[PDB]
């Protein structure tokens, strides 16, 4: 890995992108496989 | 100068055959950017774990406490019909062991900030069978084997009761291709 | 001055003779825009994949294992694609692609061979010579293996045979 | 279950038996 | 005799279609020059001469054993419970399930576990200056200064010659379907 790459990549713009997408992609997979969580279950 | 383990591979820097079980091999350059200490740390911590859950995972089959609760000989089904509180205190103990016995510094910021702390030295010896100096190295480099034998063998052995919903002994006994 | 294969084309400047079996052959300049480590580790790959595919589409069809049914080998892809052994075998073939990307980082920096993966667990090369040989070998083999299988894929689409029934009748 | 490591005949089918049934088919 | 230079030591090579290899000390006894895949040069060759001379002597057991019991020699009252045939793979199967097998494996494996894997850990990690294949066991006095070689390369070569026969005795009952001699 090129150190100048690897500090593009540490840039705001692209680390913003790839957590948003990491958070989104945690959102959807919970609610894919445990869907119409409206409530915490008791 | 080049990596025994990978032998194509460029020996990884601090990597000094110090450390037990050094071979050099960190393809993807983790103890490049990151420090040793709390890999090592991090590392004994999941193959003590899964010597444990390994060790958990023969055992329960073979042996049970008395009880319908926990007559179940697979382990993912002993997860969910042991009583739930028990398996929360067990929760809150394990909490609370990590709690004083990294001496309340618990982060990447203030674990080892005491230059006498060891990686994976949390003073635990309670027969004290460490108090020989030349079975040491010897000592450190089989737990570090038994613990990433135990990681490999815990990991197999929980999917392998995902794909085949057997305990694993049995399963090996009365085995069914997939 | 001019190349050592085509007379009549100029020397690829980029082709020195560094890397064993150069013969001045780039006639599209890809060497000239290109990293020539990365098209050789490209070439060496590709050949490499070529030569086992050959020997495949040789072996698989004179021997077949016993756990497994009897088909060709361009159904046994459609077959393995459901049953699961093909997602094993890509599987695998990733994990050690990923080891593959950082030997091809190492190679960028000037630091290991397009093709040295330090892999010789028999010690077949001794000293340099026969090391040199077998790199002049093992290019060559690498280019007709790569013709041959597209010759055997594209044979078997067309005729519905596998190589050695072709062989025996037309 | 009061069988062996391997050539069972009954409701013990082994990982040995497995591969020996794999390898003789 | 140790008769270095004609048997063994440096320059002696039994199959010189594949040279000798520099990695060859000539120390260990059986070497006759014949490491084609040069194996010797990166494993420790202590392990594995002790790993060879362990094989051999394990298959002159194998090959003693396996004549006695296809010829008929049978111990008494030992026909009955293992069967009247003379079979080795039927002789192995009766005899795991008769629990005799089980018996053998258990007292062999702590025999293998309790002295053998320190002797090779101590001979490996240097703390005993032992020789591979030395288990100290001459009962009856039968090499005091012989021990050099006319012992030591009569033995490794037996092993070997015990290795091949075995397998071929072995491969033979799988095909023919019938025990030797
Ligand atoms: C601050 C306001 C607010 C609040 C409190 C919530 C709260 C919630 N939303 Mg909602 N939502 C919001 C704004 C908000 N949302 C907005 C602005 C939009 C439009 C973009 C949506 C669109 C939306 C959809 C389309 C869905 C939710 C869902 C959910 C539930 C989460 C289920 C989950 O992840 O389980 C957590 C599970 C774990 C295992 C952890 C939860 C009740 C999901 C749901 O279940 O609906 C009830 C769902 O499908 N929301
Ligand atoms: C990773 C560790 C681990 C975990 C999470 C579990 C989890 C479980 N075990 Mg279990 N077990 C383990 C290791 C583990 N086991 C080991 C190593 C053994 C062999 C001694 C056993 C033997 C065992 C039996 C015989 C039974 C269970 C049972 C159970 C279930 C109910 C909880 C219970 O009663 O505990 C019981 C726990 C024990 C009897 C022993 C636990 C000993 C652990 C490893 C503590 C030792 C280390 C400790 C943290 C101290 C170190 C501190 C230091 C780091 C500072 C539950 C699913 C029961 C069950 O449901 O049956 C199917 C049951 O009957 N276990
Ligand atoms: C604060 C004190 C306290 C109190 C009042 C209780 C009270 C109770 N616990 Mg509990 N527990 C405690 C501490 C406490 N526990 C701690 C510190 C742990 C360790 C995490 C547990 C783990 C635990 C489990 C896993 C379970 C209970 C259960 C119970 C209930 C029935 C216990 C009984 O009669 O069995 C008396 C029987 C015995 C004492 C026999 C135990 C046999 C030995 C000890 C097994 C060896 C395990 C080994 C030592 C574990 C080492 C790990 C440890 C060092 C971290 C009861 C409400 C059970 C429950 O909810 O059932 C309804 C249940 O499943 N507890
Ligand atoms: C040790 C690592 C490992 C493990 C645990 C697995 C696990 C599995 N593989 Mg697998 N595989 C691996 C490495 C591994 N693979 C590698 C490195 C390759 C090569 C890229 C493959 C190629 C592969 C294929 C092509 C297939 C599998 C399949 C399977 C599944 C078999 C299910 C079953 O009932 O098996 C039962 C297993 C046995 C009874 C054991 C029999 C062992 C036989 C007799 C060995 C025969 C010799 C063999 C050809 C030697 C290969 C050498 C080669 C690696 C160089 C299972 C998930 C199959 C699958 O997904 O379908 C379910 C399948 O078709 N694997
Ligand atoms: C015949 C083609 C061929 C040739 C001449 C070479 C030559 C070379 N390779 Mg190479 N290689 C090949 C094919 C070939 N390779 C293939 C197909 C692969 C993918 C598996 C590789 C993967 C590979 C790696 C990963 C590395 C090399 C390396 C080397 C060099 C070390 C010298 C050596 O040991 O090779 C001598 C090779 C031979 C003499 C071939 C022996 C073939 C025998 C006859 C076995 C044939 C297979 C058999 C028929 C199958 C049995 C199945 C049964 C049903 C019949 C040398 C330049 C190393 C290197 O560059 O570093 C120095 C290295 O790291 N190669
Ligand atoms: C170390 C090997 C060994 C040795 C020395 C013996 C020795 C003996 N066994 Mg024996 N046995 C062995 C292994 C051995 N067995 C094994 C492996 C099994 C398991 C199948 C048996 C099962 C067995 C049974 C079932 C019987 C003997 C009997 C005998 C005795 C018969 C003596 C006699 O009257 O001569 C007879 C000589 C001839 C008929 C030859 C003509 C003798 C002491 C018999 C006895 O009375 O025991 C005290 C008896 O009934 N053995
Ligand atoms: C070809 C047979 C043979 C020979 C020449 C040797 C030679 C040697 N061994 Mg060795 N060994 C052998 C077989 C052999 N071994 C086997 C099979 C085992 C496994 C039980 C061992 C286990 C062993 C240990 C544990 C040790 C030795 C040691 C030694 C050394 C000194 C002792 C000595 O002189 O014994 C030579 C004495 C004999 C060969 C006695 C003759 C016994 C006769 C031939 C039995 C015949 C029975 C029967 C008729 C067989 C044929 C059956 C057929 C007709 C069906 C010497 C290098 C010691 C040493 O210092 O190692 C360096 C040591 O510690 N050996
Ligand atoms: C969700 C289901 C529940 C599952 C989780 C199970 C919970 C497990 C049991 C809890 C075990 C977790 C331990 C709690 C984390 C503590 C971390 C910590 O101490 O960090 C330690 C942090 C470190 O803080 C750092 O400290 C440095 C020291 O020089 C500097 O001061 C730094 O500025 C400071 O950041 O702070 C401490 O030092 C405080 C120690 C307090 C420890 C005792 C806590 C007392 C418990 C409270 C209970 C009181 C009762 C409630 C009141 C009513
Ligand atoms: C597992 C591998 C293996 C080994 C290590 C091994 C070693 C030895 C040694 C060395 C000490 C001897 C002395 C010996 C003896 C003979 N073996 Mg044997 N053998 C092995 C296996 C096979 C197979 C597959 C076949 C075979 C054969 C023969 C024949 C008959 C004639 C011949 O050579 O053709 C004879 C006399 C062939 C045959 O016809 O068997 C009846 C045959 O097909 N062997 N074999
Ligand atoms: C520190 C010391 C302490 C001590 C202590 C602790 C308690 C030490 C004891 C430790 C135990 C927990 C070690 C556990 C190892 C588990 C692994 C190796 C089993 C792996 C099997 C795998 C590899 C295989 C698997 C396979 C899988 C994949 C597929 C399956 O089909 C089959 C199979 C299962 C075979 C004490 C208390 C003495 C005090 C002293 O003062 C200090
Ligand atoms: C799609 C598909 C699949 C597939 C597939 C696969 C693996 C396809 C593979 C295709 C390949 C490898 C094609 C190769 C073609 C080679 C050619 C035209 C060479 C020309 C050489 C020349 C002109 C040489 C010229 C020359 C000569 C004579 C000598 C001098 C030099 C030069 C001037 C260069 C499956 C089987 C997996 C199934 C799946 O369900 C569907």
């Amino acid at each position: 890995m090129d150190s100048n790459f690897l500090k593009y990549l540490s840039t705001a713009p692209v680390l913003f992108t790839v957590w948003l997408s990491f958070t989104a992609s945690f959102i959807i997979e919970a609610n894919r496989f445990f869907p119409d969580m409206l409530y915490f279950p008791m | 100068a080049k990596s025994k383990a990978v032998p194509f591979l460029s020996q990884p820097e601090a990597l000094d055959g110090s450390m037990a079980g050094d071979v050099g091999f960190d393809p993807f350059g983790f103890s490049s950017n990151f420090d040793l200490k709390w890999l090592r740390e991090a590392e004994l911590k999941h193959g003590r774990i899964c010597m444990l859950a390994a060790t958990g995972c023969l055992v329960q089959e073979v042996v049970h406490l008395p009880g319908e609760a926990f007559s179940q000989k697979m382990a993912l089904n002993a997860w969910a019909a042991a009583p739930r509180g028990g398996m929360i205190s067990i929760l809150v103990a394990i909490g609370l062991i990590e709690l004083i016995s990294n001496r309340f510094a618990l982060t990447a910021t203030d674990m080892f900030a005491n230059p006498n702390r060891v990686p994976g030295d949390l003073g635990f010896d309670p027969l004290s069978l460490g108090g020989n100096g030349a079975n040491r190295a010897r000592m450190e480099l089989a737990e570090i084997t038994h613990g990433r034998a135990a990681m490999m063998g815990f990991s197999g052995m929980v999917h392998q009761m995902l794909v085949s919903k057997q305990a694993p002994i049995e399963q090996l006994m009365h085995f069914k291709a997939v | 001055d001019f190349s050592a294969a085509v007379p009549f084309l100029k020397r690829p400047t980029n082709l020195d003779g560094q890397y064993i079996g150069d013969v001045g052959f780039d006639p599209l300049g890809f060497s000239d825009v290109f990293d020539l480590r990365v098209l050789r580790e490209a070439e060496l790959k590709h050949g490499r994949f070529a030569m086992l595919a050959t020997l495949g589409f040789i072996v698989q069809e004179l021997y077949t294992f016993p756990f497994f049914p009897k088909m060709a080998p361009v159904d046994a892809h459609d077959y393995f694609v459901k049953q699961g052994g093909g997602s094993q075998i890509i599987f695998w073939i990733s994990f050690v692609e990923l080891f593959g990307v950082v030997a091809l980082f190492e190679t960028l920096q000037g630091k290991r061979e397009p093709g040295d993966f330090a892999f010789d667990p028999l010690g077949l090369a001794k000293d340099e010579a026969t090391l040199e040989r077998y790199r002049l070998a093992e290019v060559k083999h690498a280019r007709l293996a790569m013709i041959a299988i597209g010759g055997f894929i594209h044979q078997y689409w067309v005729t519905k045979q596998t190589v050695l029934e072709q062989l025996g009748n037309f | 279950d009061g069988c062996g490591a391997y050539a069972n005949s009954g409701s013990c089918h082994t990982f040995l038996d497995e591969i020996g049934d794999a390898l003789k088919a | 005799l140790y008769k270095d230079g004609k048997m063994q030591g440096k320059g002696v090579n039994i199959i010189p279609v594949f040279a000798r290899p520099d990695s060859l000390d000539g120390t260990i006894p059986g070497d006759q020059g014949f490491d084609p895949f040069g194996f010797s040069s990166w494993v420790n060759m202590k392990f594995v001469s002790e790993a060879e001379i362990k094989h051999g002597r394990l298959a002159m057991l194998a090959f003693a054993g396996i004549m006695v019991e296809s010829i008929g020699i049978s111990f008494p009252g030992a026909t009955s419970i293992l069967g009247d045939s003379k079979d080795i793979f039927e002789i192995h199967n009766k005899a795991v399930e008769s629990g005799a097998m089980g018996q053998i494996l258990l007292w062999v494996g702590f025999i293998e576990a309790c002295v053998g894997v320190p002797a090779m850990n101590e001979m490996l990690s240097g703390e005993t200056s032992r020789m591979p294949g030395d288990f100290g066991f001459d009962p009856l006095g039968l090499g005091k200064g012989d021990k050099l070689a006319r012992k030591q390369l009569v033995e490794v070569t037996n092993g070997r010659l015990a290795m091949l026969a075995v397998s071929g005795i072995v491969h033979h009952t799988i095909i023919t379907g019938k025990g030797p001699l």
